[PDB]
Parts: structure tokens; C-alpha cells; sequence
């Protein structure tokens, strides 16, 4: 399971990096958010 | 105060393909060298 991630001060143009790879192996369907 | 005073037992059981590979031996690195043809298999790119 991989993430991506990247901060900025949306209009224009940008790179993402990753930041981990996490190898969990999970079946994965939902990713409720939390506020 | 042998076969019947008590010895302690530890079995392992390692499990494979469920998940990916975790656990394992560690990885036996050494030094590298400069401006010299070597055959250097590096962290799991083997170039020459």
C-alpha cells in the first residue's frame, strides 16, 4: 500500500512524491475520512 | 536434582504468500571501491 504526498502554498502544475510503502496487503474497498 | 528435569522449547513457523515477505535475515553489505572495474550486485541491482 502506497502513498503519495506533497505541501504547497488549485490552478497550475506540480509533482507528487511519495513518502512510504506500507506492505500490509489489506483487501481494500473504503476509505471513510475522518474530520 | 536430565530427560525428566525441565528443558524449555521454542518452535518457530515461518508462513509464506499470505502476505508479503517481512521477516528475514539481514542484509550482509561491505565496502565499496573507487575507479576499478568491479562486479557489484547493489541492494538488488547486479550490474558490472
Amino acid at each position: 500500500f502506497k502513498i503519495y504526498s506533497k505541501h504547497t502554498p488549485p490552478q497550475g502544475f506540480s509533482a507528487l512524491e511519495p513518502l512510504v510503502d506500507l506492505p500490509i496487503g489489506i483487501n481494500i474497498t473504503r476509505f471513510q475520512t475522518l474530520l | 536434582t536430565v530427560g525428566y528435569q525441565p528443558y524449555r522449547v521454542v518452535v518457530l513457523s515461518f508462513e509464506l504468500l499470505h502476505a508479503p515477505a517481512t521477516v528475514c535475515g539481514p542484509k550482509k553489505s561491505t565496502n565499496l571501491v573507487k575507479n576499478k572495474c568491479v562486479n557489484f550486485n547493489f541492494n538488488g541491482l547486479t550490474g558490472t
